[PDB]
């Protein structure tokens, strides 16, 4: 039982535009209890691009079998990229609450659009 | 996401004593409740959630009856109980909210006093 790490391997990913791309987290721990969100941008004006509580999010299609408790693969495929999809997005972590608070953040991915 | 038995809504007349709102997750794998947060939601607040870590329950003072059954928790059952005086004055759509580890889902349920 050890701190859970985020893990997003790709420090950037490029793709032209109306086409899709796959943004990589995985987890090493599923404690503590708390979901993992996709944000876009840092701060309190990010959006929010992916959780599995709050769906379906149109575009979004989860790269693994995220309904099955073992499941640490968070990645995942977002369809159709317009130059608003550009910035750079964190897959994170938080803890139970009221509300809910951040525990730890990915490093980031930056997505570009061609 | 834990996924769920679904209700589009219930009903309690004057008659009813007590409400009891379903919401019953299908794919709850949980070793003990400790693994387990809950949240009922009700126009945004949150007027119940069971936090398992620490075994405790929080509710306004508004909703000072309301309750869940931690019996039925790793059955997958987290439907909510409260009585007559906190039925009526807080009538509407509810908000279930059950987290498993970083597996996470709601589902909606409409209160209905006919
Ligand atoms: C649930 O977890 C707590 C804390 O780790 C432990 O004390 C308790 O024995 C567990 N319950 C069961 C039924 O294993
Ligand atoms: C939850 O609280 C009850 C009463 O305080 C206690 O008996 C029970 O052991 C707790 N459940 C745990 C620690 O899993
Ligand atoms: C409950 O939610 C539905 C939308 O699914 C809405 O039509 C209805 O008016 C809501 N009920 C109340 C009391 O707001």
């Amino acid at each position: 039982e050890e701190e859970v790490q985020i893990i997003q391997p790709d420090k950037s990913v490029s793709v032209a535009a109306g086409e899709s791309a796959i943004l990589h987290c995985t987890i090493t721990s599923l404690f503590p209890v708390g979901p993992i969100q996709w944000f876009r941008g840092a701060g309190p004006a990010r959006v929010l691009i992916y959780n599995q509580r709050q769906g379906p999010f149109p575009r979004v299609t989860t790269i693994s079998e995220t309904t099955r408790r073992e499941n640490m693969d968070f990645s995942i495929s977002i369809s159709n990229i317009t130059p608003a999809d550009a910035g750079t997005y964190y897959c994170i972590k938080f803890r139970k609450g009221s509300p809910d608070t951040e525990f730890k953040s990915g490093a980031g991915t930056e997505l570009s659009v061609r | 996401q834990l996924l769920f038995n679904k209700t589009k809504s219930v009903e309690f007349t004057f008659g009813n004593d007590t409400v009891v709102i379903p919401c019953f997750v299908t794919n709850m794998e949980a070793q003990n409740t400790t693994e387990v947060y809950v949240k009922w939601k009700f126009k945004g607040r949150d007027i119940y959630t069971f936090d398992g870590a620490l075994n405790k329950s929080t509710v306004p003072t508004d909703f000072s009856s309301a309750k869940i059954e931690v019996s039925q928790l790793l059955k997958g059952d987290a439907s909510l109980k409260m009585d007559k005086s906190d039925a009526v004055s807080h009538t509407g759509n509810y908000t279930c909210e059950v987290t498993e580890l970083t597996r996470e889902g709601e589902t909606i349920i409409e209160l209905k006093y006919r």
